[PDB]
């Protein structure tokens, strides 16, 4: 992972070291460069996983998270620039900074292959992310907002770390292939019950679980715009990625152990979706709408069955990238006229064609029309979610009316009627804006013709 | 001339200077010395070649 | 003080606790805290104030009181024994009073309640004194007599001081007050790992140095006192709010930085002898100190907090004083978690 | 009047200073720079190159080896009367049963 | 737990014994992380003396540089030697003590019984 | 070698530079009074150094180029504008006293690094110790508000209980209906609009206040307009006096090494004239305050630490 740590690294000084005019010309050419190396990772074998070293790894589950998070960079310095245009050189050089930490520390949290290096590095883009979160949100929430990211986060964390240490004094290792082969199984005892629910609720925070999730719509709406991509793409990912490690070593006692948690799941799936339908502030809307997708994840995991893996595998990409695009749609208006409201700028269809096609194109993705993607993952999740339980169709069924009501609705406000009277400021989509939309979509659409490499380790 | 007053730092201070860089030099080649004693003295221990 | 006294009581604070430091006997112990105490009153009297006064009196009568129950513990130890050999106690009512005697001078809690007072009452280059120089001799001491202490009076005394630091530090506007209560929660994850492996107190106790070093030292460059006037850094001294961010998020233990290093090594040991509830719940009431860590932050480097008009003046002139060591120390502060295996060398 | 604080500065359009901006930019050079980097990193070369890339991986994951291998098994069972697959993955000679 | 070990010369940065084991290489990774933290220190101190960062004083930036690397040898030499005393002494107690420390006769799986749990 | 306690223990003590003309004089007196007049010819007689009065623009004579910055790193402190509209609600009035009162303090820090250092007496117009009856005049006038008058009494108790008093206090009385007269033939049509009741209210806080308190510290020496104009008596006078009063008396080489530690460092000096205490009148906003700092820092010279800046011929940084 060396040739991607090192470039990552080499970032830093190339932004600092740029002429004062060319720090997102620079950045944003070399980040896209690592992104098209990235794709070495997909040398992957039927039975074993690509094991680099004794530090890193990568099989078919993270290399497509990886895959995105690079991606994600330059898509995030674009969407900066504009905003960022009147900070003073030095601080958009922080700015940069924090992203390219938090690259770095992603790609090594997606290959680690000792569940402790796994951790320190879980936790370790808590602190660029915080400080994306407070010193450049625009609103006074921003400052409760990073609080209630941080101490959910932590909240949850500091049980697995000692979940973790205390596995490693009774196995031994927790490097993940050892693992694979001394696993032993659990014995349903009180203090497994504790156990598993150490090794469990940190991932949970970070979906965000139903209930565990009043974090998101704070950090997710308070974000600066790159804040917010990272936070619903990547970030919430951690912790599928995480639990669908750490189940390998938690079997049978998942079995009732899932209960509570797929009950949060189903049922909160369709008050969070439920709550779209309300919702005033339109980045808001697209927050709760991510609980909502992450709900179809937690129950694929803990079910724990090869189709559920692979809809969880790849709906994880897909939200990634469709949430991303929602944020940025949400964004582009919002720099127009400065309100998150929903219902102030209307009919923006009229004043803005192009870009209103990006909002269909985004919006169907978000109701997963078939054969995008986003579909794919969902109907693998419904499919292995009825062998669990033939009535789990009904709130599957529901989900997926109520998610077609709310994506629609956000398309019928703000692009469809009569446009605003008094907002005259609308001005025509720049070409970055453009570029902006279709690099999240057209990746998104391609992938319909090989869904092979986004389907994870079961395929 | 510019500064109204003249800096404390407005020239080097050469005796800092040479006392800075020399300390530099006699550290590295005591390092190196002492590494190159601790590989013989450990081949000589082991009965290396 | 003329300068060469300062430095003379200086260096006999520092014998004081080099004697405690090397001694066999406890007698030579005993007369190293002597000579400790003595050595720093006048550091603390040294601005000529009330509040010196008093901070010193409330110093003078809480060390007093400490060693001659160390004393007591001695001689009880000597009539049961009939030896002065530093080393493990011979009589368990000789233990409960060393141990409750080094707790009050360490300030845990329950006795913890002269370290706001007196880290308030004096400069801030004293409250550095008094918080990292001053627990060498004590944690030396414990570090020896620890297969003698009674194991539940040593673990109630960390749970307390992790309680009372952490809740103590949320209510505190002024630095001095900060940094006293983040002492005695630090403190007292030294004490609670000491019983299963006090190689992880030392490794506690050398990082918690550096981290409050590095604050003291930061304090002291321009002379902020209360988290209002830190809250005017940003607009004279930017590179000073980062540096003061990094090292608060160290000392809050979050990872990647150095202060996660010693939460994470006494995690390991007390999960190694089935201790699973102590440190969870430790883990977990540290983030009351890492809440009012951040709450500076907030004001300090994340936000930009209003100014004076007079602050222009002191645009035009340089920082003078001299933070020594201050890059070495917040380096070391912060990035040092790579280099955690080193750990060994303390054993 | 309250503090000494600037009043919020009115909100620039880019496109009244360069009416062919492509909003990356306020100076014109460094704007088309900006655009084309973009658009030839983003989409000549990732996009088209690594969609052609993922195209012909060789043969990702064993997916055609496997079809190969069951067709050959397939031919050597049928040829020789043997059950297409067994129901035991491992031999019971090698399994010692409790009791 | 070593603080008593039979063969401590007390109060010794590094025992006689310790020149038995390979010195750390100049080359190795954690003396160049030791050196890059020299380099950052130096970084820092011209920082907050406000002289230009990255060209000011590059005869102190190259003290921090080596004071940094000499001491980090140093302490790479013993912590490699209390990682070899602790393997010494772990080895020589498993020897002194065979009655502890049992060769398991350890079967295939074809011969232990797992329990099945089905996920289903 | 820079001053510090090894320079003290190496025999820099004060003691040795310090003579019997080794004395701090400060003249004052109303508006118009000739005061400036006087302190140039005491200064030369008597082989001093003279400050000019402190004025908007002190601070930027002593460091950078020497030249006056523009007005906005000031914070648009104006005294036209204190004469133009002495109630303007932009807070100009106690703005320009709170500044002014930072500028003697740094100036007075100034005086005695220059005395202690170097042992030559020098002489001022006007100090810390005087500043106070302008404030007295704008708080009876209705110019400050007495929350302005409450912030300046806090920032003067922890400032100037630092420093000793001047060894001689020289007052130059000159009468309203004289001093409204002399303003009229200077001709600044500004500070012709000065009123009556306003220099009658600084003469107040000279007489009342001002010269009873120092009376018991200082050597005070007061003159009408038409005496102050024999600067031999006057300076005849301060020859003669005998400085058996003060805290000038109680000093040692220690303390004054205590005293010349802190004149020299400057910022010490201003630690305590931006108290974070919220008033309007001197509160600046992040934006404005944000601004203004990154412009200050691209003026030239100002980047960096005096002595490496490239931009103003600065060699050897890279040795530096
Ligand atoms: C013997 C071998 C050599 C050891 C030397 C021992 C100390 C004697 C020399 C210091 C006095 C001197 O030279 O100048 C007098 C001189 C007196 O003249 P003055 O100006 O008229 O009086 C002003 C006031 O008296 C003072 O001025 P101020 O009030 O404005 O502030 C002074 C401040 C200003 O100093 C600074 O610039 C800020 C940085 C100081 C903190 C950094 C120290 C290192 C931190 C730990 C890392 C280890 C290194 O310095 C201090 O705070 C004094 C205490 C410094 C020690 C702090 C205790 C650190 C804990 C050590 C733990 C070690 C184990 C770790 C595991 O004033 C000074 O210069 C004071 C600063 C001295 C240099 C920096 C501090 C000493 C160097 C660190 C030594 C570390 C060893 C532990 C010391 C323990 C002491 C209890
Ligand atoms: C065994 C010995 C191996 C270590 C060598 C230590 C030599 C360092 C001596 C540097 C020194 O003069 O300290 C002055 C220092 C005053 O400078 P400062 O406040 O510490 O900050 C640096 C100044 O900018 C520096 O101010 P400057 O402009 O005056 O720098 C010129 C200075 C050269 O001074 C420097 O270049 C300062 C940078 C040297 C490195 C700082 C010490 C780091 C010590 C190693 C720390 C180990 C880190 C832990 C290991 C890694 C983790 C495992 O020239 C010399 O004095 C040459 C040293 C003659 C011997 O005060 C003291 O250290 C003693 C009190
Ligand atoms: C209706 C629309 C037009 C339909 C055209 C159909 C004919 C197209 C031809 C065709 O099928 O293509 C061949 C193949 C599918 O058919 P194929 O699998 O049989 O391949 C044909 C070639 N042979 C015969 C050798 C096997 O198409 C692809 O493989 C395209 C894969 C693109 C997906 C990768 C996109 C690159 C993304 C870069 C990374 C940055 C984005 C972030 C990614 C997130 C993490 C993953
Ligand atoms: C002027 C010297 C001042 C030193 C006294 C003031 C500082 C005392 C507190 C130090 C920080 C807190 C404790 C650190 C413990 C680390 C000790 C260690 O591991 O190394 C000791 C090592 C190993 O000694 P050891 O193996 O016998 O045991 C050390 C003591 N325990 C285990 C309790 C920590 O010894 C040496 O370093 C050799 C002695 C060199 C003496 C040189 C002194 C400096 C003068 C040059
Ligand atoms: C006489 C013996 C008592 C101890 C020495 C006290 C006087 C030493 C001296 O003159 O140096 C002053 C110096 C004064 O320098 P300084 O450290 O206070 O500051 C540097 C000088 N300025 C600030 C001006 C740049 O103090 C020392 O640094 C000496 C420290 C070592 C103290 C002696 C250690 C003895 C170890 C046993
Ligand atoms: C809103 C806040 C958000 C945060 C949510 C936090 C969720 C934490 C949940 C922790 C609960 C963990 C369970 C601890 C109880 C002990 C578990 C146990 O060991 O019981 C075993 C037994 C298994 O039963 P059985 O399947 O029959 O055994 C195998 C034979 N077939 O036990 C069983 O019968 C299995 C069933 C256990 C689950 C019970 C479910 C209760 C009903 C659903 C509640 C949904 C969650 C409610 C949250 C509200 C919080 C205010
Ligand atoms: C990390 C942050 C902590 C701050 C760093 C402190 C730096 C300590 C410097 C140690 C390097 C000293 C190099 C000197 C080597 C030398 O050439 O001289 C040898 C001399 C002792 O010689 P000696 O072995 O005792 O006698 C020979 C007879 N056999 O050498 C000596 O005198 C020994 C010097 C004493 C060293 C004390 C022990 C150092 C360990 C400090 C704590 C380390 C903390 C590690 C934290 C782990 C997490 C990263
Ligand atoms: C892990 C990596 C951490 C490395 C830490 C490096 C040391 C600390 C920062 C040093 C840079 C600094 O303090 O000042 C910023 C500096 C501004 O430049 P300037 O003031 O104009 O000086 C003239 C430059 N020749 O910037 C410069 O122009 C010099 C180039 C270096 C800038 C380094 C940026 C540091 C940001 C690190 C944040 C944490 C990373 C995660
Ligand atoms: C002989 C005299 C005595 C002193 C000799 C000591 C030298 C060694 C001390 C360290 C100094 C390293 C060299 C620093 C060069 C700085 C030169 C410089 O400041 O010029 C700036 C240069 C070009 O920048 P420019 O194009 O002019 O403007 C861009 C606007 N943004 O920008 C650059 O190109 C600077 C490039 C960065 C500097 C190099 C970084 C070095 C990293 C060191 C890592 C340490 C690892 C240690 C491991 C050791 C293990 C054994
Ligand atoms: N508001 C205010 N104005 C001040 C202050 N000090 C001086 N001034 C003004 O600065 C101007 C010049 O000060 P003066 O020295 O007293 O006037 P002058 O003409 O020089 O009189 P002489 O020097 O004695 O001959 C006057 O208009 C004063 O009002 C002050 O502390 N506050
Ligand atoms: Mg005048």
């Amino acid at each position: 992972m060396l040739k991607y740590i090192i470039p990552t690294i080499m970032l830093m000084p190339l932004t600092w070291l740029s002429k004062n005019n060319m720090i997102w010309v620079n950045s944003t050419a070399h980040s896209l460069l690592i992104s098209f190396t990235s794709l070495l990772l997909m040398n992957q074998f039927g039975d074993n996983s690509l094991n680099f070293s004794l530090l890193f790894f990568s099989d078919s589950l993270s290399t497509p998270l990886l895959i995105l998070t690079m991606w994600l960079l330059p898509l995030m310095l674009m969407a900066s620039q504009h905003h960022l245009s009147k900070e003073n050189l030095t601080r958009k050089k922080l700015f940069i900074t924090m992203l390219i930490s938090l690259q770095l520390f992603l790609i090594m949290t997606f290959t680690a292959m000792e569940l402790i290096l796994f951790y320190i590095l879980f936790e370790a883009t808590l602190v660029p992310t915080l400080i994306i979160i407070t010193r450049w949100g625009n609103q006074t929430e921003r400052l409760n907002a990073g609080l209630y990211f941080l101490f959910y986060t932590l909240a949850g964390s500091l049980p697995l770390l000692v979940a973790l240490i205390y596995i490693q004094n009774t196995v031994g290792s927790l490097n993940f292939l050892m693992l694979q082969y001394w696993v032993q199984p659990v014995h349903n005892s009180w203090s497994n019950v504790f156990m598993w629910l150490a090794c469990m609720m940190a991932f949970m925070v970070k979906m965000p679980l139903y209930g565990l999730h009043l974090w998101l719509p704070k950090a997710h709406v308070e974000a600066p715009i790159a804040g917010s991509m990272v936070l619903a793409a990547v970030l919430l990912k951690l912790g599928g990625y995480g639990m669908l490690r750490i189940t390998l070593i938690l079997n049978p006692m998942t079995d009732f152990m899932a209960y509570p948690f797929i009950m949060l799941s189903l049922w909160g799936m369709i008050m969070t979706s439920s709550i779209c339908l309300r919702q005033t502030d339109l980045k808001s809307l697209i927050a709760y709408s991510s609980v909502s997708h992450m709900a179809l994840v937690i129950v694929a995991i803990l079910i724990q069955t090869p189709w559920s893996y692979m809809g969880a595998t790849a709906l994880m990409i897909a939200h990634g990238l469709t949430s991303s695009m929602l944020f940025c749609l949400a964004n582009s208006n919002y720099e127009r006229i400065h309100s998150r409201t929903m219902i102030l700028a209307r009919g923006l269809q009229t004043l803005l064609p192009l870009m209103a096609t990006w909002w269909l194109l985004a919006s169907l993705t978000n109701l997963a029309l078939p054969p995008t993607i986003n579909l794919i993952g969902e109907l693998f999740v419904v499919m292995s979610t009825f062998s669990w339980s033939n009535i789990t169709i009904i709130l599957m069924g529901v989900n997926m009316v109520i998610t077609a009501l709310y994506s629609l609705y956000m398309l019928i406000m703000t692009q469809r009627g009569k446009y605003t009277y008094h907002i005259n400021n609308i001005s025509p989509s720049f070409t970055r804006e453009n570029a902006l939309m279709s690099l999240h979509i057209l990746p998104l659409l391609l992938l319909t013709l090989n869904p092979k490499i986004i389907l994870g380790p079961l395929y | 001339k510019f500064y109204i007053q003249e800096p404390p730092h407005g020239s080097p201070n050469w005796l800092k200077v040479g006392l800075t860089l020399g300390t530099s030099v006699f550290l590295w080649i005591y390092l190196i010395k002492q590494h190159n004693e601790d590989v013989l003295e450990y081949k000589r221990r082991n009965g290396l070649e | 003080m003329n300068p060469i006294i300062f430095i003379i009581i200086l260096l006999t604070i520092m014998l004081g606790t080099i004697i405690v430091m090397i001694s066999s006997h406890w007698l030579l112990v005993w007369i190293g805290f002597e000579m400790n105490m003595l050595a720093i009153i006048p550091i603390m009297m040294k601005n000529h104030n009330p509040r010196a006064t008093e901070a010193s009196t409330k110093y003078f009568l809480t060390q007093s009181t400490a060693s001659m129950l160390l004393m007591m513990a001695v001689i009880i130890n000597l009539m049961f024994s009939g030896q002065w050999t530093v080393m493990k106690l011979f009589n368990p009512m000789a233990s409960m009073l060393m141990t409750m005697a080094l707790a009050m001078k360490l300030g845990m809690a329950p006795f913890h309640f002269w370290v706001p007072e007196v880290t308030q009452g004096i400069p801030l280059s004293s409250g550095l004194i008094l918080l990292t120089w001053q627990k060498l001799a004590p944690m030396s001491v414990l570090y020896q007599i620890f297969p003698s202490i009674n194991l539940n009076l040593i673990l109630t005394l960390s749970v307390l001081s992790i309680l009372i630091g952490g809740w103590g530090g949320l209510n505190q506007t002024q630095l001095r007050k900060i940094m006293a209560y983040s002492s005695i929660a630090h403190m007292g994850w030294m004490t609670a790992v000491l019983p299963y492996n006090p190689t992880m107190t030392l490794l506690n106790l050398i990082i918690y140095i550096i981290m409050t070093s590095t604050m003291f030292t930061m304090f002291m460059a321009n002379s902020t006192t209360t988290t209002l006037s830190l809250s005017h850094t940003w607009n004279k001294t930017p590179i000073m709010t980062v540096l003061i961010l990094a090292t608060l998020l160290s000392m809050g233990g979050l990872p990647p930085l150095s202060g996660f290093m010693p939460k994470w090594m006494i995690i390991q040991e007390m999960t190694k002898n089935n201790s699973i509830i102590l440190p969870t719940f430790m883990a977990i009431t540290a983030l009351l100190n890492l809440y009012f860590y951040m709450r500076l932050t907030y004001s300090t480097t994340l936000t930009m907090f209003p100014s004076t008009n007079n602050m222009k003046m002191k645009w035009q002139f340089p920082l003078m004083k001299k933070m020594t060591f201050l890059p070495t120390m917040v380096v070391l502060s912060t990035m040092m978690l790579p280099l955690t295996p080193m750990l060994s060398v303390l054993e | 009047l309250r503090w000494q604080e600037d009043p919020e500065p009115e909100d620039e359009n880019l496109y009244e200073k360069n009416p062919d901006s492509h909003g990356y930019d306020k100076d014109p050079a460094v704007d088309i720079w900006n655009m084309r980097v973009v658009f030839f990193f983003g989409f000549s070369i990732v996009l088209v190159l690594g969609s052609t890339f993922v195209a012909y991986l060789p043969d990702y994951r064993m997916q055609e080896w496997a079809r190969r291998e069951a067709e050959r098994l397939v031919k050597y069972r049928e040829a020789h009367g043997l059950p297409i697959m067994e129901s035991n993955c491992f031999d019971p000679s090698k399994i010692q049963l409790p009791e | 737990m070593m603080t008593g070990r039979q063969g401590r010369a007390t109060f010794q940065f590094l025992p006689d014994e310790a020149r038995s084991l390979p010195p750390p290489k100049l080359t190795d990774p954690r003396l160049a992380f030791v050196g890059f933290l020299g380099y950052c220190s130096g970084l820092i101190d011209n920082a907050i003396r406000r002289r230009p960062v990255l060209l000011a004083g590059l005869h102190r930036q190259l003290l921090y540089i080596t004071s940094f690397v000499f001491v980090g040898y140093y302490l790479l030499k013993r912590q490699d030697y209390m990682y070899a005393v602790r393997d010494h002494d772990m080895f020589s107690y498993i020897k002194s003590h065979p009655e502890d420390f049992p060769e398991k006769d350890k079967k295939t799986y074809g011969e232990v019984f797992e329990e099945f749990h089905p996920v289903r | 070698l820079q001053y510090g306690p090894l320079a003290y223990i190496l025999g820099e003590k004060a003691t040795k530079k310090m003579t019997e003309k080794s004395k701090l004089i400060t003249v004052d007196g109303n508006i118009c009074s000739g005061k400036s007049k006087l302190a140039k010819e005491i200064a030369e007689k008597l082989g001093l150094k003279h400050f000019p009065e402190a004025g908007i623009h002190y601070v930027d004579s002593t460091t950078g180029d020497g030249k006056p910055l523009p007005v906005q790193f000031s914070g648009n402190c104006s005294l036209e504008k204190f004469y133009d509209d002495p109630k303007s609600n932009d807070g100009n009035s106690y703005r320009l006293q709170a500044w002014l009162y930072a500028s003697r303090l740094l100036q007075y820090a100034d005086a005695l690094e220059h005395l202690l250092s170097t042992g030559q007496g020098v002489v001022l117009e006007r100090s810390i110790y005087s500043d106070f009856v302008f404030l007295e005049a704008m708080y009876r006038q209705g110019f400050i508000r007495k929350q302005c008058v409450d912030h300046y009494n806090q920032v003067k108790k922890v400032t100037i209980c630092e420093y000793l008093p001047p060894h001689v206090v020289v007052y130059v009385d000159v009468p309203v209906p004289e001093v409204q007269s002399r303003i009229q033939k200077k001709g600044n049509p500004h500070e012709m609009k000065i009123t009556s009741a306003y220099l009658q209210d600084i003469e107040n806080a000279y007489k009342g206040t001002f010269l009873p308190e120092m009376s018991e510290k200082c050597e005070v020496l007061q003159y009408s307009a038409w005496e102050a104009q024999d600067a031999e008596k006057v300076v005849e006078d301060i020859e003669y006096l005998k400085y058996d009063k003060g805290p000038w008396l109680d000093q040692n080489d220690r303390k004054l090494h205590k005293l010349r530690m802190l004149v020299q460092d400057k910022l010490e000096v201003l630690n305590y004239t931006s108290i974070p205490v919220f008033l309007p009148e001197v509160t600046v906003g992040a934006h404005q305050s944000d601004q203004v700092f990154q412009e200050f820092t691209e003026l030239p010279g100002r980047k960096y630490r005096a002595g490496y800046n490239e931009d103003v011929g600065d060699k050897w940084i890279w040795l530096k």
